[PDB]
């Protein structure tokens, strides 16, 4: 029961999915061949990790996941990689021609040729679930597949699965590792098209992860591997409540109840601590107080914005490792006296706390030090709208000249889809202003 | 109260079914509108290229006449 | 994989085409006999883009050699790498073009174009997923100018959803004496604006000035000029031939470089460039943005950049490359349009060229390219003013209106580049 299906779309989604499933196997003691010596339930079971792994008769624990990309070279690395025996070939779906950084090609010209096959494979995973809870969709904003194909999939998923929950991990574009000038276009197009089909979306700003890797890990020029290994730790913290059980464990859906006050306001701000190198961790044992204080340092946010200049509508703390409530409550009490935390007047000001006792782990040969305790804060702040504003401004600069629009029109799109998507973003920015105004 | 309980859950079913239905129709309209637009652009491209082919035959026909 | 079909037409096209296949065969470890003798698996990872794999583990260029006279193609066959080409892909006539665009486009070229299309289809049908075509030719002659643009329009009829890319050599009186070259160039550019997706402008005036002024070559030969083209052509195709993230295919390159369909004429550049009788990341960057290193006779500080692609080759600090690329953009922000944010993309390839340890290739879409077209337009209108040499073209069936329309279309191209150079955000 309570199974979750993961769907990794495009290069970013696939490569982040690689880091997540590797980290999941290490956390659960699953070997690269899928065997799990600790699991005495052979062929099945209702353990907490069974929400993310199915089980075969031969004792193989298979990710409940689909990998889809419109070109094959990235998923080909999964097919021949270390964890190639983890997945069945039917879970790794590829085309031959990618979307060329063009939302229109991912949503229409190329994506429509493979969408039925993708839904068929997703249906095959769903049929093995006794009580499917929903989907987790990993994709980039900037790519043609991550933007165009994802929105097509999300539209199709609403039709085939009704109101079944759909969560996103979305990769927000950054100039340091950007590959296309039209990434602001694809971002606005896919945000508008997916908005009504997503229940909750965790944006991950590549520039924020880039800075964290440079500043906190002393990495001169971070690679995707550097970024993805950090992103997987944050994804792990968020899904840990689904994959482990405990007395103090709080289900992600229960955090979701607090995080989403209106359907469109469903973009939580994530903050993760501690991100520290092995050299710096060797001296320091970072306490509950220290990692909690770090959650309110804006330099540790997954999206660059200033919460001090916004208002809070929710604040959740997801602890993992050697953490007891006594120390959490003491650390929160110190935070509330020394930190600028202003809530809107229409919601309570408490912090919702969850604790997973399973300590975090790291992939061998990584840069993150192995720590005894960690925490991911999920907050709903109006300040995250600053991320939309930066994208909308770049959209406006290009669209006023209709720059690159001919590539989209040539694939069948109309200018009206651009203006319609941009007005939806304007309304969304306006929605974030209104929810922060005091009542009367 | 029993009839109100049945009207609530009937409303929930009707709302979900209406969301599915309207999402299915909007998507079918977008894919059809996109298919027509892209085909129309490819048609205009070929018609311009075929206008160049007839012009190349009028040039060859014009050279033959002046002999 | 994602196959490109290569076509070379005319004397110049087959000349720079042969040099292109030698430089990249060396980089991929392919010998003149088609066998692989390299030492890195990165050489074979994307070899299918430009090479077929035949029996005996041989690698055959996916190339088609076209000319209206056998002279240039016989020298290619008996050249250094002549044995590597597929003998069935040699399509040549006998009559010749006589440096007449009308003969290449309408009469002698149209007589041979169907024979060229037959071998195009054979190569394209054998493609897992054809991405498009690249054509090497000159605009000043007859075969490459006239029949090259004819091949472009005929291929675009059968592959309308594929990318059409050209390496077009612009005529200059510093290199060629033929007087009707401004006519052939203007008639060809009229076709390239409509039927190609991206064109590298290989200006012979720039190649001469680089050889003369920079390289201290007193008497530049065609071998000298083509030496620069091969270094440039190797550079601008590195992203298509080796594993990479940026501009890895022709369509992604077009989406990054072409903000408006008609403005698809790129200004290529290379660094370093110094005479034989005479390096850091900051110096590579400054040189690659310098007018003296551009393969088009255009000063980029006379216009503004719409888009730029910069490829660094060799072992170097990526952190330093990122800093220097941000540095040159911030210090020269006036020369980049503010309404296209983040319009400079940078790639790094580990494997350097043969002779150098570090190099840089520059691909720029600059409104200063209008200086190149204004030069061709000025030479065109100086002859069309007095109706000079028109009888070579009317004798093939052409009317004066075609010349007027080609002159108006290129004048409009100049106005477009000026319109977007003057565009502002606020
Ligand atoms: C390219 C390059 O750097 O050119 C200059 C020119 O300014 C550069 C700066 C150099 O340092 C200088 C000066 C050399 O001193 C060097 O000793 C040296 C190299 C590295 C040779 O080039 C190589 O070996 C490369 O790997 C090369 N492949 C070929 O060129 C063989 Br087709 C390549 C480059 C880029 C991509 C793929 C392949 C060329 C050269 O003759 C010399 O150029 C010329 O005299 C020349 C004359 C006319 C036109 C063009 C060049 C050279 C020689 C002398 C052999
Ligand atoms: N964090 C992270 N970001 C990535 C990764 N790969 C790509 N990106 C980002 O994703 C954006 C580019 O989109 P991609 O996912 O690579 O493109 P795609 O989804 O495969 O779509 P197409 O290739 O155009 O068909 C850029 O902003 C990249 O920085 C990754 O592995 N990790
Ligand atoms: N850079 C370069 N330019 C050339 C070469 N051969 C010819 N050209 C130029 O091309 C123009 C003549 O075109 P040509 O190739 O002879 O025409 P075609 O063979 O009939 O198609 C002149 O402007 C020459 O300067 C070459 O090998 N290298
Ligand atoms: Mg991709
Ligand atoms: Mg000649």
């Amino acid at each position: 029961m309570r199974e979750c299906i993961s769907i990794h779309v495009g290069q970013a989604g696939v490569q982040i999915g690689n880091a997540c499933w590797e980290l999941y196997c290490l956390e659960h003691g699953i070997q690269p061949d899928g065997q799990m010596p600790s699991d005495k339930t052979i062929g099945g079971g209702d353990d907490s990790f069974n929400t993310f792994f199915s089980e075969t008769g031969a004792g193989k624990h298979v990710p409940r996941a689909v990998f889809v990309d419109l070109e094959p070279t990235v998923i080909d690395e999964v097919r021949t990689g270390t964890y190639r025996q983890l997945f069945h070939p039917e879970q790794l779906i590829t085309g031959k021609e990618d979307a060329a950084n063009n939302y229109a090609r991912g949503h229409y010209t190329i994506g429509k040729e493979i969408i039925d096959l993708v839904l068929d494979r997703i249906r095959k995973l769903a049929d093995q679930c006794t009580g499917l809870q929903g989907f987790l969709v990993f994709h980039s904003f900037g790519g043609g597949t991550g933007s165009g194909f994802t929105s097509l999939l999300m539209e199709r998923l609403s039709v085939d699965y009704g109101k079944k929950s759909k969560l996103e991990f979305s990769i927000y574009p950054a100039p340091q590792v950007s590959t296309a000038v039209v990434e602001p276009y694809n971002s606005i197009l896919t945000t508008h098209t997916t908005l009504e089909h997503s229940d909750c979306a965790f944006m991950v700003d590549n520039e924020a992860i880039y800075d964290i890797c440079r500043r906190n890990l002393d990495i001169e020029r971070p690679t995707y591997t550097n970024l993805n290994r950090l992103i997987s730790q944050i994804v792990s913290s968020i899904t840990a409540s689904l994959r482990f059980d405990g007395a103090l464990n709080v289900d992600l859906t229960e955090f979701q109840t607090n995080l989403v006050p209106y359907p469109r306001i469903h973009f939580p701000l994530a903050t993760y601590a501690p991100v520290i190198s092995a050299e710096k961790a060797y001296h320091e044992q970072l306490s509950v107080a220290e990692i909690t204080n770090a959650c309110f340092e804006p330099a540790n946010q997954m999206v660059k914005c200033d919460p001090r200049h916004g208002k809070y509508m929710a604040c959740c703390l997801l602890y993992r490792g050697d953490v007891v409530p006594k120390d959490v409550n003491a650390a929160i009490a110190t935070i509330k006296t020394k930190r600028s935390i202003q809530f809107v007047d229409w919601c309570p000001t408490g912090f919702k706390v969850g604790i997973n006792y399973q300590p975090p782990t790291v992939v061998p040969g990584g840069d993150l030090a192995k720590v005894q305790r960690a925490v991911c804060m999920l907050s709903n702040t109006t300040a995250i709208a600053e991320a939309w504003a930066r994208l909308d401004h770049k959209f406006d600069l290009m669209y006023a000249k209709r720059a690159f629009v001919h590539w989209y029109v040539g694939e069948g799109m109309e200018e009206g889809e651009f203006s319609e998507a941009r007005e939806d973003m304007a309304a969304l920015e306006k929605d974030y202003e209104e929810v922060g105004v005091d009542s009367v | 109260k029993r009839e109100h309980e049945r009207e609530v859950i009937q409303k929930a079913i009707e709302e979900n079914n209406n969301f599915i239905k309207m999402a299915k129709e909007k998507l079918a309209q977008k894919m059809e509108s996109n298919k027509e637009n892209r085909e129309a652009h490819l048609a205009a491209m070929l018609e311009r290229l075929q206008e160049k082919d007839k012009h190349a035959e009028e040039v060859r026909k014009n050279k033959e006449l002046k002999e | 994989m994602r196959e490109i079909v290569h076509i070379q037409a005319g004397q110049c096209g087959n000349q720079i085409g042969a040099k292109f296949w030698e430089v990249i065969s060396d980089e991929h470890g392919i010998d003149p006999t088609g066998s692989y003798h390299g030492d890195s698996d990165l050489q074979l990872e994307r070899i299918n883009v430009y090479y077929n794999e035949a029996t005996g583990n041989k690698y055959v260029p996916r190339a088609i050699l076209v000319d209206l006279e056998p002279g240039t193609m016989d020298s290619v066959r008996s050249g250094p790498f002549g044995q590597i080409f597929r003998p069935d892909n040699f399509v040549f006539g006998q009559s010749g073009a006589g440096n007449n665009w009308a003969k290449g486009h309408y009469t002698e070229g149209a007589e041979l174009v169907d024979s060229v299309l037959d071998v195009v289809r054979k190569e394209s049908e054998s493609c897992d997923c054809l991405q498009g075509f690249q054509l090497t030719h000159s605009l000043g002659g007859g075969t490459g100018s006239g029949m090259g643009t004819l091949l472009i329009s005929k291929i675009r009829e059968e592959y309308p959803d594929r990318i059409m890319n050209t390496f077009s050599v612009m005529p200059s009186p510093k290199v060629s004496d033929t007087v009707v070259e401004p006519y052939n160039a203007t008639l060809s550019v009229h076709q390239l604006v409509e039927n190609t997706d991206e064109t590298y402008c290989i200006d012979n005036e720039a190649l001469y000035d680089i050889c003369f002024r920079t390289l201290k070559l007193t008497t530049p030969t065609y071998g000298d000029l083509n030496h620069l083209v091969s270094a440039t052509m190797s550079g601008v195709t590195t992203c298509l031939r080796f594993p990479g993230q940026l501009n890895a295919d022709l369509r992604k390159l077009a989406v990054n470089m072409v903000p408006f369909p008609r403005l698809h004429f790129f200004m290529p550049g290379f660094a370093p460039l110094t005479s034989r009788g005479s390096l850091t990341v900051p110096e590579l960057t400054q040189q690659m943005f310098d007018s003296k290193n551009m393969m088009a006779a255009c000063d980029p500080r006379h216009g503004r950049y719409l888009t730029v692609a910069a490829i660094f080759r060799g072992r170097m600090s990526m952190k330093e490359v990122d800093e220097q690329m941000l540095n040159v953009q911030n210090k020269n922000s006036s020369y980049f349009v503010e309404w296209i944010p983040n319009n400079v993309k940078t790639a790094v390839c580990d494997i350097p060229p043969r002779g150098l340890k570090m190099s840089a290739t520059f691909i720029g879409n600059s409104t200063a390219i209008q200086e190149l077209f204004k030069r061709i337009s000025e030479q065109f209108t100086a002859m069309f003013r007095r109706k000079a040499f028109l009888h070579w073209y009317t004798g093939e069936g052409m009317d004066e209106m075609e010349f007027t329309e080609a002159e108006s279309n290129m004048n409009d191209l100049v106005s477009e580049y000026q319109q977007y150079q003057d565009a502002t955000a606020d």
